[PDB]
């Protein structure tokens, strides 16, 4: 071979051992965290240490007597106490969480109730500024939303005055690209309430009855909330109708799909839970999950027009950098009956053709190509027809 | 009821094509090796049984071997049961040319023919097809000597040398090697043997395990002599080339 | 540029504050902020003030050469870019299919084009 | 060869590190200073000795929380709270002390295994173009996967969101395998690499929970690319029909879309499909805006096999006996897999021999053997 | 693909709908046709179509979708034309044999319908009479004719087994955005120009190659003319006389 | 004969027998027969006609000893006779392009190797082969390298001397000088060109850094430009914002109406007046 | 089995006679026999299909 | 049996027609180039088999009438059934009307036969694709056809069928004019055998040509013409 093989081989096995040893022996760090504005906090922590004041066994009630209390704690243990001096009586209720002292149990401080739930506080989501006005067009199906949803958490007097019961429940559903989800989004940018959030196939646990526990507590603690709405997404899997098949698995769905059915109407009401369910298909729901009393107007939500794709594309070009003169509506014409989310993909397609061109501006050339382009992979693909039936 | 059960065997798949031609022609790779070598003199159709029993009488049997007319011959492979109907249709087929023009048939007429009858079978009706590969051994005027394969689809095609049934591909490659574009009869014989002896399934090749019959330019001015040898016949040849 | 192997001259302005305590008058000197890369394109006998074409190559596989040499594959460009840093430093030429001959070479180079049409 | 020069250099480079820094953490490290004695007495004045870790539930706004130990017991826990009241996230391990639990302490980072079969150590050894040829089809992967991680700046110009997403699909052995694995030796982004027969289970209810993971993992680094091998493998691959069938592919599929991209708005996830069964995804999967620019691959053509094969050859010994152009005049529109597996068995003939020159007899030969796998699952000869 | 459905097994079944499926199956394979539109006045009826080029190799001046019925009866197919093959034989026999019957000229009306009994005979052996299809026609006629009784009429003649006379209508892929224009476009004041070159502009909007006589035919039915067939060379000068009319916006 | 695994480590054991020797007579004070770990010399007309047609053999196909000979003498002598043997071959016996990536993986692979002394005096007989070679583009960087006024100009002369009229050639000199930013090469140019007498206007401004100053007017159009600066009265919050507008408008830009509201300018003080003008430069 | 994926395929046959009588005598060797057996005769009563 | 092997499916179509589409997409690939005065239809035979009889073996071009000639791809079983109804129409023709077919007319009934087995019960479609080419008798214009196992027939300048088609047709839309075919007979031949030297390579023996003169002469060349013409393609 070549004369410098014999050492290559030996140059090279150098190479790999070095990085071992630099990272070895330079030695790594794992934070343990702290903070630099403080630099003291051992004058009064030691009160919170090594004088106990005290971290205490966490308990339920399990029967309050009338004129003490047992408590079952954690530990499964069970044990009788009674009232400190900063309890009060009128503040233990059932199936509420205690602290007691960690030797002679006694209560000191009650705690919210329920530590079963840990994973709805991951559900609770802040609200995306994704705006008001990002929603397409000026059409009236969102205005209709903003009758049930929206306007009786600004004002509950104009259904006062009315004195009607205000509707609490409305149904989103239509294709998908549409924007489905993303006027929901602009809705919780306006109403500031708070938006719980829930995915259908995160409904389903291992074991059955376990996601039984997971609705039935989310729903009370939304009551506890107040000016809340719960967005009911992708429920197609849990939500879907009710039927039988004597030797199936889905009837372990279907019991939380009931569960969803007993907390909606309840044995009380909602007070002031402003309910969505969001479904891409009516093809197959449950007949009480779309009683027409509990989801009070349902919208459907439509393709754009020949007007509508204009002011969807108005709102996706005056944010491009395109060279004046152009037409909005001509683009609209060129396409069949379409969705938005194409419209808001012919932009960014025309946009890669304006780099190749490498033009810091997009013109009519550009546009042609892209309307094309989405086109023919729509007819490659499903959903050039696809609404299996039902209007 | 009836469209509840009905299986649909003659729709295409997805390729294009026909299941039911693809596992016959897999099911004849189950059944006996035939072989045809075309000399210039005459042919050699070469077929090996698939049961054989030191109690099994194999003096009637010509169970591969069948005269569809005193010129043309056929080695059978496959669905012995479906073939038996292929060949008295074939015979009734001969002599009703001979009836109309009172003139012995071409090897291609009935070739083709028969391939007609199997592509009837997957074209329509819901049947199954005939399970039978045909090697035709034929002499006619017009082309002379005529080797033909057919297969359970109906398409045919000339050869100068085939193998059909068991191992065809290994027997294919053995006669590439081992062929003369004129040859003896003689010659051919040879090569017919050894090339059974070397793709048959039982250590051995024996005569009373070999089908063997020629069609000859021994009978001279345009006679040709059709053998159906004896098994005794096929033991001394056997031994002049030396396998035993 | 020319030599990426090539320390600095006007860039030693850069290179020069960091030895000292912080100053009013040390901000002074940080106006200045030249050590600049000029745009390439290609050139003609009646000056072409933009680029045609480059090819730019992110990942070479020689080690044969400390950088190795962008092959004839690179992604392709237009007109109107500045000179690709490093993550873009290879650098190839586009002009050879409209029959017309680089004179002046590119690797990365600060280098403006010149190019001759048959 | 001729780089031996330069692997010293990169050596004496790693040399002088070795050094410097053994050095530097020898002795002159100096602890002698108070702003690393002072900081650290007085933080171990609080901390155990025991560290009874803990796993935290929920916190409470008033400088408390609840935590459950994986012993047992829960504990309604107080905080030394120099330690950033807000700095901690149900989820977290938190180290309690051996005396009143107090929150000593956080750990910032903690994994499973099953997010080991996600992550990556890796750095591959090929660099694209060992994807040499279809390389205009290629200028769709590193124009919506690479470039906008590269320059953000173009899409300033144009404005308007970048690139997401895309599926790749054609023919198996076309190379989609190694597109996805090539723009990720560029990007030096977290690669994360998932087949789609783990994402099929035979137990249900984890299913979605390993699902929705992958995209929060991925959002959780902000530069991710997720590859997804895969997608054709949810509709063939299934075990038993009793906690496996219908039921689990849809809740999956389900899962995908909210994580995809729904109303998360996770971090950047760059998704990267392979492909060939396209038409048993959903119409909101295949959905534009979440493919953007989707690619085709069908076999090459004669001159493009003359691309791919002379990489593969590269790394071979030679004579100039090869020739390359007949090995392409033989094959016609096949994968360059197949490509790739003549000049593999061409080498496995050499090693037959043990004879290490490569001729032009041992890739006919290979050709043959590679020619015999087309047409021997076919039983028909010419086409019946 | 794959569409959820509860029954492909029969061809006559229901259906939790009320209808059959294969009839609608067959309604959604119109919008695959090219487009043929067809303007009905009180003048004439005018009936053009796209040839649909797919190649330049493709001749396509010896590709029409004009099929004559008889003198004073036309027909446009769109949809999918080897099903319309049997059909306008079968038309084409039945106006044969009413002049045979009756040396007279059949009504328009009474040849649709005759069609429309045709499109209905799907199935596997049920009523009065026997089934020689197994699945139903994907082909759309326009069928336009002049009769001495109701004059000028355009017909749309369904795979369905039903009609409905129009006054203008498109078939084809482009359909919509042609009937939306002619909700708006037409009127009963038309005049056989202005209805032909109404055509053209229609078509032009349609148009997914290129508007020009290689790709584009027209054909009129007249009452003192007949059935006639628009060659080539005319169609060139009316569609230049469009873009005269055009550049006089 | 037939590539096999034994000659694939035996044949190096050959090489590196001359390998060896030649290093060692730069450690050692025995120095080549009197060393005995070879016990041969470097030196003679026996083993110095085997090294050189041992350069030949392995040059024609392969680079196995050749890079590897010149170091090890330590001279640029040994460079130079490799340069004869390859200036032959760079055409016929390989394409040039084969040839200019030997010359450059000698001298960048080698520079730990080449203290300062020994690497200049390396880079000469490259830019001398380059020289030889067509491409006077690769012979300009590397004279630049060695930074010799001489071989600057006589780059420049081997475009400008064979030629009666302004060809090509005269466009590329220009160039070739151009591209250095530091300029020592435009100052030395222009004054070969008033030598040369053709047109001054086009080709002094090319070689000198004029004609970067209006392609940088090309690309700022396409740019645009952007203010965003803060301003806000009195402190040194004052002198900041005053100062942050320029650092906006580095290199070219067009800000001459701020520029020109000489208030704020005057509302600096002391030192901050002199850096306040010194950031209104900046954007010219 | 698709391209470049498997690049060996070993085909394992039934036992040959001679390849019979070699695993028989493996065996023998934990047993305690009588002199004048023949494995090769055994290998021949024995036809098998496997190992 | 009257069952259906034909279900009309929900996208628009007939699965059968798409899978006898696939079939036919299978076969071995046919070039169709009309000249000015001559029909050429060239077709790859796969003679890559060694010891095949090609003597008594029907190429795979059939004369339907002295002036009309069929060539196929497909499935090679099935298209015996339409050679023999096509034969039979032929007669038919001059019995009952007198006067050989025209290429138009038994274009058409082949359409009707192809088409027939997709719309009736108890059938499959073919999965077949012709070309069929000619004259008309006392005419001298080519005319070149293609018929489709849609049962959908068309008129073409020049066509390909089978596998690998798009290829030689993107090839033919650059060396064939709409406006001027290549009118020497010869040079038509040689267009058509440097188009199928695309896709057939591995030597001129796999290389079939059949060449039509009106007044009813039908003529294939043989192996050594087409090495001749080949070779000349070659040297070029
Ligand atoms: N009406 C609209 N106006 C403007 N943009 C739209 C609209 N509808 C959709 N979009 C755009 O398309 C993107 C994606 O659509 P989105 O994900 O909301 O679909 P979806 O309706 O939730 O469908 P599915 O839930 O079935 O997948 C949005 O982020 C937005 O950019
Ligand atoms: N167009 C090409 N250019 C360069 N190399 C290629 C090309 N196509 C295939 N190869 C080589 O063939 C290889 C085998 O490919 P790989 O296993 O990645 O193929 P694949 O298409 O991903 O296979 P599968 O169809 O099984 O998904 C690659 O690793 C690659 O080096
Ligand atoms: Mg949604
Ligand atoms: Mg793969």
């Amino acid at each position: 071979a070549a004369p410098y093989a014999a050492k290559l081989k030996q140059t090279e096995n150098d190479l790999k051992d070095i990085e071992a040893r630099i990272k070895e022996k330079a030695g790594v760090k794992e934070s343990d965290t702290g903070l630099a504005p403080s630099h003291l906090w051992d004058i009064m922590g030691d009160r919170q240490r090594l004088g106990e004041e005290h971290p205490l066994q966490v308990a339920r009630c399990t029967k309050i007597i009338k004129g003490k209390y047992v408590i079952n704690l954690k530990q499964i243990a069970k044990f009788v106490v009674g009232l400190g001096e900063r309890v009060r009586p009128k503040d233990i209720e059932e199936g509420m969480r205690v602290g007691v002292d960690r030797s002679k149990y006694n209560i000191e401080l009650p705690l919210p109730p329920r530590i079963d739930p840990s994973v709805t506080m991951m559900t609770v989501e802040e609200k995306p500024d994704v705006t008001y006005s990002d929603v397409g067009g000026c059409k009236d199906q969102i205005e209709k939303l903003r009758e049930v949803v929206e306007l009786p958490l600004l004002s509950p007097e104009r259904f006062a005055t009315l004195g009607i019961d205000p509707p609490k429940g409305i149904l989103l559903y239509g294709p998908p690209g549409t924007g489905k989800t993303l006027c929901a989004r602009a809705v919780a940018n306006r109403t500031d309430a708070t938006f719980i959030r829930v995915i259908g196939s995160e409904l389903v646990q291992k074991y059955v009855g376990e996601g039984a526990r997971m609705v039935r507590e989310l729903f009370e603690m939304a009551r506890t909330k107040k000016a809340c709405i719960i967005f009911f997404d992708e429920i197609d899997a849990v939500g879907g109708a009710r039927f039988d098949d004597g030797a199936g698995g889905d009837n372990e769905v279907q019991r939380t799909m009931l569960e969803l059915i007993t907390q909606l109407d309840g044995f009380d009401p909602r007070g002031n839970i402003k309910v969505m369910f969001a479904t891409n298909r009516p093809n197959t729901l449950d007949p009480a999950l779309l009683r027409p009393g509990r989801i009070d107007r349902k919208v459907e939500f439509s393709l754009p027009d020949l007007e509508g794709r204009a002011n969807i594309f108005r709102i996706h070009s005056k944010s491009m950098s395109v060279e004046r003169g152009i037409r909005w509506e001509l683009i609209s014409r060129l396409c069949p009956n379409s969705t938005g989310a194409e419209l808001r993909s012919v932009c960014t397609e025309a946009g890669m053709f304006a780099i190749r061109a490498r033009r810091k501006v997009a013109t009519e050339k550009d546009f042609l190509k892209a309307v094309d382009k989405v086109i023919s992979g729509y007819k490659k693909f499903s959903s050039t027809s696809r609404y299996m039936q039902y209007n | 009821g009836s469209r509840r059960y009905d299986s649909r065997t003659t729709i295409f798949s997805p390729e294009g094509r026909l299941y039911q031609v693809e596992y016959a022609l897999e099911s004849i790779s189950h059944a006996g090796t035939a072989i045809g070598i075309m000399a210039s003199d005459g042919i050699v159709l070469a077929a090996e049984r698939k049961v054989t029993s030191t109690l099994l009488e194999q003096d009637t049997s010509t169970e591969k071997l069948y005269k569809l007319n005193d010129k043309i011959a056929v080695a059978v492979a496959g669905l012995t049961a479906d073939a038996e109907i292929l060949i008295n249709t074939a015979r009734i087929h001969a002599q009703n040319y001979l009836k109309t023009y009172n003139e012995d048939i071409p090897v291609e007429i009935l070739v083709r023919r028969l391939s007609d009858i199997k592509q009837g079978y997957t074209q329509h009706g819901g049947l199954r097809p005939f399970g039978v590969s045909f090697i035709y051994a034929g002499y006619d005027d017009r082309y002379g000597y005529q080797l033909y394969t057919s297969n359970p689809s109906g398409n045919y095609t000339g050869w100068k040398a085939i193998s059909v049934g068991a191992n065809t591909s290994a027997a294919q490659t053995l006669l590439q090697m081992d062929y003369k574009d004129d040859m003896k009869v003689d010659d051919a014989i040879e090569l017919a043997l050894k090339t059974l002896s070397k793709t048959t399934d039982s250590s051995a090749l024996t005569y009373d395990r070999l089908e063997f019959a020629t069609i000859r330019k021994g009978a001279n001015d345009g006679e040709v002599y059709q053998k159906i040898f004896k098994p005794q016949e096929i033991k001394d040849i056997l031994v002049k080339t030396g396998i035993t | 540029g020319l030599l990426h192997l090539g320390k600095g001259t006007m860039t030693m302005d850069v290179f020069n504050d960091a030895h000292v305590l912080n100053k009013v008058t040390l901000a002074s000197i940080l106006t200045t902020a030249v050590g600049l890369v000029s745009p390439s394109f290609m050139l003609k006998h009646h000056q072409l003030f933009y680029m045609l074409n480059a090819g730019i190559r992110p990942k070479f596989i020689l080690a044969l050469n400390d950088e190795g040499e962008p092959i004839k594959v690179n992604v392709r460009v237009g007109q109107a870019v500045e000179t690709v840093g490093q993550a873009g430093r290879p650098k190839k030429i586009t002009g050879w299919i409209t029959q017309s001959t680089p004179v002046l070479l590119n690797h990365g180079e600060r280098a403006e084009l010149e190019t001759d049409e048959y | 060869r001729c780089k031996l020069k330069l692997l010293r250099m990169e050596r004496i480079k790693d040399h002088l590190l070795l050094e410097e820094e053994f050095v530097s953490n020898s002795e002159i490290l100096k602890p002698f200073e108070k702003k690393q004695e002072e900081e650290k007495k007085q933080l171990e004045e609080i901390r155990g000795n025991p560290l009874s870790i803990g796993t935290l539930e929920e916190i409470i706004d008033d400088d408390h929380a609840i935590v459950t130990s994986p012993t047992m017991p829960d504990y309604y826990v107080s905080i030394l709270s120099f330690v950033d009241k807000e700095l901690l996230e149900p989820g977290c391990s938190v180290l309690l002390h051996h005396k009143t639990m107090s929150i000593v302490g956080v750990l910032q980072d903690d994994a499973d295994p099953m997010v080991s079969v996600m992550k990556m150590d890796k750095s591959p050894t090929e660099s694209y173009s060992d994807i040499g040829g279809l390389e205009s089809q290629i200028q769709e992967i590193k124009e919506s996967v690479e470039l906008p991680l590269t320059h953000p700046e173009l899409y300033e110009e144009m404005g308007i969101k970048p690139p997401k997403g895309v599926i790749l699909y054609g023919a198996p052995g076309t190379g989609k395998t190694l597109l996805a694995k090539a723009v990720a030796n560029q990007t030096s982004a977290t690669f994360l690499r998932i087949v789609g027969s783990e994402l099929i289970q035979k137990y249900l209810g984890d299913g979605p929970r390993l699902c929705r993971q992958i995209f929060k993992v991925a959002g959780e680094n902000a530069p991710s690319i997720v590859f997804i091998d895969e997608i054709d493998a949810i509709g063939t691959k299934r075990y038993d029909s009793n906690s496996g069938g219908e039921r689990e592919i849809q809740r999956t599929m389900l899962e995908l879309l909210n994580q995809l991209d729904g109303f998360d708005d996770r971090g950047d996830v760059k998704v990267i499909m392979a492909t060939n069964k396209i038409e048993t995804l959903d119409p909101a999967l295949i959905r534009p805006g979440r493919i953007d620019r989707k690619i085709l691959f069908e076999n090459p053509d004669l001159s493009t096999k003359k691309k791919i094969l002379g990489i593969h050859t590269s790394k071979m010994n030679l004579s100039e006996d090869v020739n390359l152009e007949t090995l392409v005049t033989t094959k016609d529109d096949l994968s360059g897999a197949d490509i790739q597996a003549m000049c593999t068995e061409a080498g496995l003939l050499a090693l037959r021999e043990r004879r290490m020159q490569v001729t032009a007899e041992d890739f006919k030969q290979a050709k043959e053997r590679v020619m015999k796998n087309k047409v021997e699952e076919n039983l028909e000869g010419l086409y019946l | 693909f794959l569409t959820r459905s509860e029954y492909d097994r029969g061809v006559s079944t229901f259906s939790p709908e009320g209808r059959l499926f294969q009839v609608e199956y067959s309604l959604e394979a119109i919008k695959l046709g090219s487009t043929a539109i067809g303007i009905a006045t009180k003048e004439g009826v005018v009936l053009g179509v796209e040839k649909r080029a797919t190649s330049p190799l493709l001749e396509s001046d010896s590709i029409e979708k004009i099929v004559e019925i008889d003198r004073h009866i036309g027909c446009a197919m769109s949809g999918l034309t080897a099903d319309a093959r049997s059909m306008i034989e079968h038309a084409r026999t039945a106006a044969v044999t009413h002049n045979l019957y009756y040396d007279e000229d059949i009504n328009v009306e009474s040849l649709t319908q005759s069609v429309c009994d045709l499109a209905l005979r799907f199935g596997e052996g049920a009523s009065g009479e026997e089934r020689l299809m197994s699945r139903p026609f994907g082909v759309a006629l326009l069928i336009a004719g002049h009769d001495a009784d109701d004059g000028y009429q355009l017909f749309h003649a369904e795979p369905s087994g039903t009609f409905y006379r129009y006054n203008a209508k498109a078939i084809g892929s482009g359909s919509e955005g042609a009937q939306a224009e002619l909700l708006n476009e037409w009127h009963s004041s038309l005049t056989l120009k202005e209805a032909e070159l109404l055509v053209l502009k229609i078509l032009k909007q349609v148009m997914e190659e290129k508007l020009d006589e290689n790709n584009a035919q027209l054909s009129c039915i007249t009452k003192q003319d007949g059935f006639k067939i628009y060659d080539n060379e005319k169609t060139a000068e009316l569609i230049k006389e469009l873009k005269e009319k055009e550049a006089a916006e | 004969v037939s590539d096999f695994e034994g000659w694939g480590h035996e044949y190096i054991r050959h090489l590196a027998l001359e390998i060896g020797e030649v290093y060692n007579d730069q450690v050692e004070k025995d120095a080549e027969d009197e060393t005995s770990s070879d016990g041969s010399k470097s030196d003679g007309s026996a083993a110095t006609s085997g090294f050189e047609f041992s350069k030949e053999d392995t040059l024609r196909l392969c680079l196995d000893i050749v890079p590897y000979f010149l170091k090890h003498n330590g001279e640029e002598d040994a460079v130079d006779l490799l340069l004869e043997i390859e200036s032959i071959d760079k055409l016929p016996q390989f394409v040039d392009e084969n040839t200019f990536q030997r010359v450059c993986q000698y001298m960048v692979a080698c520079v730990p190797l080449l203290p300062p002394p020994e690497d200049v005096a390396f880079l000469k007989t490259a830019y001398s082969i380059y020289l030889s070679q067509n491409e006077l583009t690769d012979a300009i960087a590397l004279a630049v390298r060695l930074g010799e006024e001489d071989m600057i100009r006589s780059v420049f002369d081997a475009t400008s001397d064979p030629v009666m009229h302004k060809q090509l050639a005269y466009i590329l000199a220009a160039q070739k000088t151009s591209f250095e930013y530091e300029g020592v090469q435009d100052i030395i140019g222009n004054g070969k060109l008033s030598e040369h007498f053709l047109y001054l206007a086009k080709e002094l401004n090319l070689t000198g850094p004029k004609v970067p100053e209006d392609i940088y007017k090309s690309h700022l159009d396409n740019s645009k430009s952007v203010f965003s600066s803060a301003g806000l009265d009195s402190a040194q919050q004052n002198l900041a914002s005053s100062f942050v507008n320029g650092f906006l408008n580095l290199g070219y830009c067009n800000d001459k109406l701020i520029v020109d509201n000489d208030n704020w300018v005057y509302k600096t003080k002391g030192d901050g007046m002199t850096s306040a003008v010194a950031s209104i430069g900046s954007i010219y | 089995l698709r391209p470049g994926r498997i690049d060996r395929k070993i085909e394992f046959p039934p036992p040959s006679v001679a390849a019979r009588a070699e695993i028989l005598r493996i065996h023998s060797r934990k047993m305690n026999l009588t002199r004048g057996i023949n494995l090769r005769k055994v290998a021949e009563k024995m036809n098998g299909c496997s190992g | 049996y009257d069952r259906a092997l034909s279900i009309f499916s929900p996208d628009g179509h007939i699965f059968q027609v798409e899978y006898a589409l696939e079939a036919v997409k299978r076969g071995t690939c046919a070039v169709g180039v009309k000249g000015k005065n001559c029909v050429v239809l060239g077709c790859e035979r796969r003679s890559t088999l060694k010891l095949q009889d090609t003597r008594i073996t029907p190429s795979k071009v059939s004369k339907i009438d002295s002036h009309v000639v069929l060539s196929f791809s497909g499935l090679n079983a099935d298209s015996r059934i339409l050679i023999e109804k096509a034969r039979v129409e032929a007669q038919s023709h001059r019995l009952t009307l007198e006067d050989p077919v025209t290429v138009e007319y038994l274009t058409r009934y082949v359409a009707g036969v192809q088409q027939r087995y997709t719309q009736s019960g108890g059938v499959r479609p073919f999965g077949v694709s012709t070309l069929i080419a000619g004259f008309d008798p006392r005419d001298d214009e080519p005319k070149l056809y293609q018929t489709e196992p849609s049962g959908i027939y068309s008129s073409w300048s020049a066509q390909t069928i089978g596998r690998n088609s798009k290829t030689v047709r993107e090839f033919l839309e650059k060396n064939y004019d709409r406006k001027e075919p290549p009118a020497t007979v010869e040079e038509c031949v040689k267009l058509t055998v440097r188009s199928l030297l695309e896709v057939v390579q591995t030597g001129a023996k796999n290389i079939e040509i059949t060449v039509v003169k009106p007044d009813s002469d039908i003529v294939a060349l043989s192996s050594e013409e087409i090495n001749q013409y080949v070779t000349q393609i070659e040297q070029e």
